[PDB]
C-alpha cells in the first residue's frame, strides 16, 4: 500500500541517477572531443618570421612608441625588478579604400510587398517579459526537459497500479488547475484519454503520485523546479491539443471535401499561403479566401443560377462512345465534388475529367454516375435606381462624387470582407460596401453582386485610343474613371484601353505595346526605370538612388515595396531598432492610415528605400488600388537626366508611431556622376559606362517560408500538404493579382506537373479539389478543364510503359 | 607529470597609450600565427585601437631574460580604431597576412613582414567587432559587424575583384554582432551579439571562380536566444560542442545542440528552419515527449566580470595534449581549467567508492607520479587492504571540506553548478581581460586587456 511519503521517498532515490547520468554524459563528450582534436593545417615549410629581428632601438624622423617589460617568476607572479622600457619604430600604413555608406541589416529585394507576422518585444537596445519571469521560466523549462525522459522508466520500476503516463494525464485533466485549459481542448483530451481512471485504488495512487512528484520536484523555494503537469504537457499526444495552428447532405459532403481549398485559397493570387489576408494579434491568419465571402455555397449557388439561366470525345474510352473494379469512397467523393462543381453545364461534363483524375475509363465513371443518381439541390429563379454620382454603364463619375464616396480616399478606408449577402447592396440589407464606412464605396470584383444587379458595381473604364490613354490629364474629353478613383486599370474590366495586354508582366518590355494604349497599369507591368545605388550628394545622408536613364515627367519610376506590418508591430520595431531612445532611424511608410498598414523596407524592399528626402523633389509617391491590393508608386514630376539623384518630399508618410502613441495620453549603363555608385549586393564600386547590374530577384527563401507555413498546420493531411505546397511553389512565382492570367498559369502547371500528378493517386485527387473550387467560383474557364483532361490522360498513357 | 602542468606568469608588458586621457587605451585582441612549421618560435599579434604589436616568444634558461621581442609594430595610419584581428596568408607567396578590423567597417590586410598594405575589404555597413579565419581554408575569413550581418571573404586569386563570397543575412540577428567562430570543418559558423541570439550557419561550397555577387544566406540552421539571458559576447566550437559567454552571468557555458554532428552531411540552405511560430525562441534543423533542442552541460565559473562585456576566452585543443580553457575576468584574475582533470577525478572517485565497499573502509590512498605503482603499493600490504591511486594535483580518509573543494573544481554532475577554476592567477593592479591566445605547442598563454597590457604565461619552461 503506497502513501505520498513512500512514493516521494522512492522518487528521491530514483532521482539520484540524474546527476550520475549527467556527469557520465559530460565526461563521455569531453573525452570524445579530446580525441577529435584537429591537426594543424596549411603549415608553411619555412618559418616566415625567422629573418625578422627585434626592432628595439639601441632613428631620425621616424615615429616611435615605448614598451615597458617586466619579468616574473615563482608561484605568485612576483616581478624580478621594476621593469625596462624600450623604444620601437612604427611602420605607418594607410588604407587604400573608404568604407561604403553605413547601413543596418542585409538589404534584400522583393518583387512585391510581403506580409509579416507580429513579433515579440524580446530585446531593446540599451509588453516585455520581466527578466525575472524570463530567467525563471527558462530554468524550469530546462529542468523539465531533463526530467521528462525519466518519468516512464521510473513508472515502470515503481510499478504502482494506476500510475501510468496515460492515467497521470487523465488525473491532471480532471484537476481544478485545468485555469490553463479551454473547451474543445477537453474534448480532444477526452477523445484520446477519456476520464475513467480505473479502480478506486488506481485513482488514489495517481493522486498520491502527482502530489509526491510535486513535493520532490516542484519545491517552490527552488529556482529549478517542475510540476508533473509541466512534464505531461510535453507529451507528444498532449502537446498538439494545445497547438493553435489549425487551417480549418450531398453538399455537406462536398463542402467538407473542398474545405482546405475554400479556406486557404487566395482570391487574388490563388496561392494557399501568400501575402494577402489578415494577421491577427496571435498570428492566426484570416486568409483572403472563399470563406471570407461565405464559403462555397453562395458562389456555387450563383453559378448554378447563371447556368440554369443559359468538345471532341476524350481519348480514354469516352462514355459518349460507350457507357458500359470496386470504387473507393474517395473515388466516389471525387465524382461527387466534380459533379456538384461542374454544375448545370452545357459544354463540360465530369466523367472525362474524373476519368483522367482516377486511373479509370470514362465509361466506368458514367456507369458509376448513372447508378449513383446524383441530384443537385434546386435553385430558385429587383429594380434599383442608378446613383446620381456614378453611372456604371457609361463608366463615368459625375456631380459631387468626390463628396458622395470614399472609394478614392485610401487613407480613410477600412477593409471589410467583400459583399456576400443575398439582396440589394443597401444599408437595409447589411451591405458593408454601401454602409460600413462614413460613405458608400463601390462594390468590387469579389462582391457577389453582378453589374446587372448593383448600382455600386465597378465596371472598369471606357477609355480607348490608338494613342496613349488612361492618363492623369486626359486630352480625350472623358476622363479615365480608374485614374479618378486612384486605381490602376483591371485587366478584365477595362476592355477598351488594352490593359489586358499591358498589365501582363510577360509584356513588360514590349516598348511598342506600352507606347500606346493604357498608361495606368505600371505597377502591374512591373517594369521600373533603370536606377543605381550610390552615395547621396546630400551631406549627412548616406545612400541615395540615382537615375540610370533619362526619365520624362509623368513616367512611373519605381514601386515602394517592403514588409506589410500592423501599428503595434511598427511600435515594437521602433523600440527594437533603438529609435524610441533618440534623430529618426526607423522609416515606416503609411499605406492605409485608417486600416493601420505600414510598409517597412528596413530589410526587405527594393532600391526605392534609398531615395532621400527633399522638399522640392523630382518624383512623387502615390497610393494606388491595384486589383484589391494597395500599393505605392513613384511618378516623375520633373524631367530627370541619367545620373541625377532622385528625391521626394517625405511629408507625413513616415510617422513616428510610438511618439504619436505617447501623445495619446540603348543598353543600360552605369551613368557618369560625381558620387560613387555601388552594386547593391556586393557593394563593389561601379564605373561609368560599364553595364548596369540588374540582378534577378532571389525568392527561394520566401518560397521556403510559405512552404513551411503550410507544413505547420496540424489540421492538414500529408497528402493535402504535398499538393498545396506543389501548387503554391509554382503559383507564387507568377505573382498573380488578376484572374485574367490564371487560366494560362493553370495550364502551364498541369503540363509541367503532368507526370508528377498521375504518379500518385492523392495528387490527382487533391488537384481535382482545386479545380472544383476554382470552377465553383467561375474563375477557371471550362475549356481549360477540358484541355487538362487530355494532358492527364496523355501522361497516364505515357506512364504505362 | 609534465602533462598536468598549468601556466604561470612569466612576462608582462605595457604598450604606450595610443588612444590619448592617459591610460584608456586597450589591447582588444591577441592571435598567435597558426601557419608556421612545427617547432618554430611562436609569434603573436596584439591589436590595440591604433597598433598591431607583433611579438616572437623564445624560451629562456635565464629567469631574468626577456623571452618576448617585438619584431614588427604597425600603426593604422587612417582614422579607423580597431578591435579585431585574424591571420591569413598570401595565396601566391605564402607570406603571413594580418587582418585588422575596426569601427569604420573595413578590414585592412597587412603584409606584416614587409610592412605594407596587402588590400582592404570594404562592404560592411558598420563597425566590425570580430574576425575569424576558416580552419579548413586559410584564405576564407568571417567578419562580424554592427550592421548585424556576417560577411565571408576570400583572398583566393580568383575572387580578387569581388572578394565577398557570402553574406549571413535575413532576420536571424537583429542587433550588433560581437563574436564570430568557425567549426574546424570550415562549413559551420557561429555568430552572436547584443540581441542575445546564438546562430549556427551552414556555408555552401564556394566556386573557384569570380563571383559577381555573394551568396546570401537568409536562415541559420540552429537559432536560440535561450542559452543565456543577456547579450552574448563570445562564442566558439569545442569540437562539436559549444562554449559561450554572456554579460552579467560570470560563467562560460558548455552546451550542445541536440542532433548536431560534424560527421553528418552538411545541410543545404533550404533545409534550415524558418520562423513560422513567432513565440519560439529556439529552432533547429538538427532535432533528432518534446524535450529539447539543446542541452546545457556545464558552467565554468568566472567570478567578477561585473557589467563588462567584450571579454573573450580561448581553448587550447591539439592532438596529444590536454585541452585547457583560459579566460581573464574584470578584476585582475586569469583562470585556467584543464579539461583532462575532469575524467581523471571521476576515475579516482569511482576507484575510491569501489574500494570503500570491496574492503569496508580498509583502503589506503597514495599519490601517483612517484616511483610507486599499483603493484609496489599492493606488495606492501596484500589482499586485505585496497590501494587507490590519487592524482598528485588533487590536494587536501578525506575531510568534508577537502571533498567539497575537489567537487567544486571537478564535479560535472550539475549543468547549472559553478565549476571553480583549476588555477587562478592574480594580476598586479586593476585589469580587465579582453582576449586570450595560445602558442601552437601550448607552452605560452597570452592575455591582453585594458591599459594596453599584455600578460604572458608560460609552462614547460627552460629556466635554470
Ligand atoms: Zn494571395
Ligand atoms: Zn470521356
Ligand atoms: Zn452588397
Ligand atoms: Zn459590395
Ligand atoms: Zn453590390
Ligand atoms: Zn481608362
Ligand atoms: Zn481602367
Ligand atoms: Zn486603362
Amino acid at each position: 500500500e503506497w502513501t505520498v511519503d513512500k512514493i516521494a521517498s522512492a522518487l528521491s532515490v530514483l532521482a539520484e541517477e540524474v546527476p550520475q547520468n549527467h556527469s557520465r554524459l559530460v565526461n563521455f563528450l569531453l573525452e570524445e572531443t579530446e580525441k577529435r582534436a584537429p591537426q594543424p593545417r596549411h603549415l608553411s615549410k619555412t618559418d616566415p618570421f625567422a629573418h625578422m629581428k627585434s626592432k628595439a632601438i639601441d632613428p631620425e624622423g621616424v615615429p616611435t612608441m615605448d614598451v615597458k617589460f617586466k619579468q616574473h617568476s615563482g608561484e605568485y607572479g612576483k616581478s624580478r625588478n621594476s621593469g625596462r622600457r624600450f623604444q620601437y619604430p612604427v611602420v605607418c600604413i594607410k588604407p587604400d579604400r573608404e568604407p561604403v555608406p553605413p547601413y543596418r541589416f542585409h538589404h534584400a529585394e522583393i518583387r512585391k510587398n510581403i506580409l509579416a507576422l507580429n513579433s515579440q518585444l524580446n530585446f531593446v537596445p540599451h509588453k516585455i517579459q520581466p527578466r525575472s519571469q524570463k530567467i525563471a521560466k527558462r530554468a524550469q523549462a530546462e529542468y523539465a526537459a531533463t526530467l521528462a525522459p525519466y518519468l516512464e522508466p521510473w513508472l515502470r520500476k515503481l510499478n504502482i497500479e494506476g500510475c501510468t503516463k496515460s492515467n497521470l494525464i487523465r488525473f491532471m485533466a480532471s484537476q481544478p488547475e485545468s485555469d490553463s485549459m479551454t473547451p474543445q481542448q477537453k474534448s480532444n483530451l477526452l477523445d484520446t484519454y477519456s476520464d475513467d481512471m480505473g479502480s478506486p485504488q488506481a485513482v488514489r495512487n495517481a493522486s498520491m503520485f502527482t502530489e509526491a512528484w510535486d513535493r520532490v520536484f516542484n519545491d517552490q523555494s527552488k529556482l529549478r523546479r517542475v510540476a508533473l503537469r509541466d512534464i505531461l504537457m510535453l507529451d507528444k499526444n498532449v502537446e498538439p491539443i494545445f497547438d493553435n495552428k489549425r487551417a480549418k447532405a450531398l453538399m455537406q459532403k462536398v463542402i467538407d471535401a473542398l474545405g482546405s481549398y475554400t479556406t486557404l485559397g487566395c482570391l487574388i493570387c490563388f496561392s494557399h499561403d501568400c501575402e494577402h489576408g489578415e494577421i491577427e494579434r496571435d498570428n492566426q491568419k484570416r486568409c483572403f479566401s472563399l470563406e471570407e465571402i461565405g464559403g462555397l455555397m453562395p458562389s456555387l449557388r450563383r453559378k448554378w443560377a447563371a447556368q440554369i439561366e443559359q468538345h471532341p470525345p476524350c481519348r480514354n474510352e469516352c462514355y459518349r462512345i460507350h457507357g458500359t473494379p470496386p470504387w473507393s469512397e474517395n473515388e466516389v467523393g471525387t465524382l461527387e465534388w466534380m459533379f456538384a462543381t461542374i454544375g448545370y453545364s452545357q459544354t463540360l461534363r465530369p466523367e472525362c475529367f474524373v476519368g483522367a483524375i482516377l486511373g479509370r475509363p470514362c465509361w466506368d465513371v458514367h456507369r458509376k454516375l448513372q447508378e449513383l443518381d446524383l441530384r443537385l439541390p434546386p435553385v430558385e429563379p429587383p429594380k434599383q435606381k442608378s446613383l446620381p454620382w456614378y453611372d456604371r454603364r457609361k463608366k463615368q463619375l459625375m456631380s459631387d462624387w468626390a463628396d458622395a464616396t470614399i472609394t478614392h480616399e485610401h487613407a480613410v478606408r477600412e477593409l471589410f470582407a467583400p459583399c456576400h449577402h443575398d439582396g440589394p447592396c443597401t444599408a437595409a440589407n447589411g451591405c458593408p460596401c454601401a454602409s460600413a464606412g462614413t460613405h458608400p464605396v463601390l462594390c468590387e470584383r469579389f462582391c457577389l453582386c453582378t453589374a446587372e444587379e448593383c448600382p455600386l458595381k465597378f465596371t472598369g473604364c471606357a477609355c480607348h485610343s490608338s494613342g496613349k490613354t488612361c492618363l492623369q490629364r486626359q486630352r480625350e474629353g472623358r476622363p479615365c474613371i480608374c485614374v479618378q478613383l486612384n486605381r490602376e486599370c483591371d485587366p478584365t474590366l477595362c476592355k477598351g484601353c488594352g490593359a489586358r495586354e499591358r498589365a501582363d508582366p510577360e509584356n513588360a518590355y514590349d516598348e511598342v505595346l506600352h507606347s500606346t494604349g493604357c498608361q495606368n497599369v505600371a505597377l502591374q507591368r512591373g517594369a521600373a526605370k533603370a536606377v543605381v545605388l550610390g552615395k547621396s550628394q546630400l551631406e549627412a545622408c548616406g545612400y541615395g538612388l540615382f537615375a540610370a536613364e533619362d526619365i520624362e515627367e509623368g513616367e512611373f519610376v519605381i514601386e515602394y515595396t517592403g514588409e506589410l506590418i500592423s501599428h503595434d508591430e511598427g511600435v515594437r520595431r521602433e523600440h527594437r531598432r533603438g529609435d524610441v531612445f533618440d534623430n529618426k532611424v526607423s522609416y515606416l511608410f503609411t499605406l492605409l492610415e485608417q486600416e493601420g498598414i505600414w510598409v517597412d523596407a528596413a530589410i526587405y524592399g527594393n532600391l526605392s528605400r534609398y531615395i532621400n528626402h527633399a522638399t522640392d523633389g523630382n518624383i512623387m509617391p502615390k497610393i494606388m488600388y491595384v486589383n484589391h491590393e494597395w500599393r505605392i508608386k513613384f511618378t516623375a514630376i520633373k524631367d530627370i537626366k541619367a545620373g541625377e539623384e532622385l528625391f521626394f518630399n517625405y511629408g507625413d508618410n513616415f510617422p513616428n508611431l510610438t511618439k504619436k502613441l505617447v501623445e495619446r495620453n540603348r543598353p543600360l549603363l552605369v551613368p557618369k556622376t560625381t558620387q560613387p555608385l555601388f552594386d547593391p549586393l556586393s557593394k563593389v564600386q561601379l564605373l561609368p559606362g560599364q553595364p548596369l547590374p540588374q540582378h534577378p530577384i532571389d525568392d527561394s527563401w520566401l518560397l521556403l517560408k510559405h512552404r513551411d507555413n503550410l507544413q505547420d498546420f496540424i489540421d492538414l493531411r500529408p497528402e493535402e500538404k504535398e499538393f498545396l505546397q506543389e501548387w503554391d511553389a509554382f503559383i507564387l512565382r507568377r505573382h498573380i493579382s488578376s484572374e485574367q492570367y490564371l487560366p494560362r498559369y493553370f495550364l502551364r502547371f498541369v503540363r509541367e506537373k503532368a507526370d508528377w500528378l498521375v504518379s500518385k493517386r492523392s495528387r490527382g485527387e487533391e488537384f481535382s479539389k482545386l479545380v472544383a473550387t476554382l470552377l465553383a467560383r467561375r474563375v477557371l474557364p471550362e475549356r481549360v478543364v477540358i484541355e487538362a483532361t487530355q494532358v492527364l490522360n496523355d501522361a497516364r498513357g505515357r506512364l504505362r510503359e | 607529470s609534465a602533462e598536468w602542468e598549468l601556466p604561470r606568469l612569466r612576462t608582462s608588458f605595457i604598450f604606450q597609450d595610443d588612444y590619448k586621457s592617459q591610460d584608456l587605451a586597450e589591447f582588444f585582441d591577441v592571435k598567435f600565427y597558426p601557419y608556421s612549421p612545427p617547432g618554430a618560435p611562436p609569434v603573436f599579434a596584439a591589436t590595440s585601437k591604433k597598433h598591431a604589436v607583433i611579438c616572437r616568444l623564445t624560451q629562456t634558461t635565464d629567469k631574468d631574460a626577456n623571452p618576448c621581442e617585438i619584431i614588427q609594430l604597425i600603426r593604422d595610419d587612417g582614422n579607423e580604431a580597431n578591435c579585431a584581428s585574424c591571420w591569413s596568408k598570401d595565396p601566391i607567396t605564402d607570406q603571413p597576412l594580418l587582418c585588422i578590423a575596426g569601427n569604420e567597417g573595413n578590414v585592412k590586410v597587412y603584409n606584416v613582414t614587409e610592412g605594407k598594405l596587402y588590400r582592404t575589404l570594404v562592404g560592411h555597413g558598420g563597425g566590425i567587432n570580430d574576425l575569424a579565419t576558416s580552419p579548413a581554408n586559410p584564405y576564407i575569413i568571417a567578419s562580424a559587424s554592427d550592421d548585424t550581418t556576417i560577411r565571408i571573404w576570400s583572398l583566393a586569386p580568383e575572387h580578387e575583384k569581388q572578394p565577398c563570397v557570402c553574406i549571413l543575412g535575413g532576420e536571424g540577428h537583429s542587433y550588433d554582432l560581437l563574436s564570430v567562430a568557425f567549426h574546424d570543418n570550415g562549413r559551420y559558423v557561429l555568430s552572436a551579439g547584443h540581441d542575445q541570439v546564438i546562430n549556427l550557419w551552414a556555408l555552401p561550397e564556394f566556386p573557384n571562380e569570380h563571383m559577381e555577387i555573394p551568396i546570401v544566406i537568409y536562415y541559420p540552421h540552429f537559432s536560440s536566444s535561450e542559452i543565456h539571458n543577456n547579450l552574448v559576447d563570445c562564442v566558439a566550437f569545442y569540437g562539436d560542442l559549444i562554449l559561450s559567454r554572456a554579460c552579467h552571468e560570470d560563467t562560460i557555458v558548455l552546451w550542445r545542440i541536440e542532433g548536431f554532428s560534424s560527421d553528418d552531411p552538411i545541410p543545404g540552405p533550404l533545409d534550415a528552419p524558418t520562423p513560422t511560430d513567432m513565440t519560439k525562441q529556439t529552432r533547429s534543423y538538427f532535432t533528432p515527449s518534446r524535450p529539447a533542442m539543446f542541452t546545457r552541460l556545464a558552467q565554468f565559473h568566472t567570478p567578477d566580470c561585473g557589467v563588462q562585456f567584450f571579454m573573450r576566452f580561448r581553448m587550447y585543443h591539439v592532438p596529444g595534449k590536454h585541452p585547457i580553457l583560459a579566460f581573464a575576468n574584470a578584476k585582475s584574475k586569469t583562470f585556467f581549467w584543464d579539461l583532462a582533470r575532469f575524467g581523471e577525478y571521476a576515475r579516482f572517485m569511482a576507484d575510491l567508492k569501489e574500494a570503500q565497499q570491496s574492503y569496508n573502509g580498509r583502503v589506503v590512498v597514495v599519490d601517483q607520479g612517484q616511483g610507486i605503482s599499483l603493484a609496489q603499493a599492493q606488495q606492501v600490504h596484500g589482499p586485505g587492504v585496497g590501494v587507490v591511486m590519487k592524482p598528485a594535483w588533487l590536494v587536501p580518509g578525506f575531510s568534508r571540506e577537502t571533498l567539497q573543494a575537489w567537487a567544486d573544481m571537478y564535479d560535472l554532475s550539475n549543468p547549472v553548478g559553478l565549476i571553480k577554476a583549476h588555477r587562478s592567477l592574480a594580476i598586479d593592479g586593476a585589469f580587465v581581460g579582453r582576449q586570450v591566445g595560445w602558442s601552437p605547442e601550448g607552452e605560452w598563454c597570452v592575455v591582453v586587456g585594458n591599459g594596453n597590457r599584455a600578460l604572458i604565461y608560460q609552462r614547460w619552461g627552460k629556466e635554470r
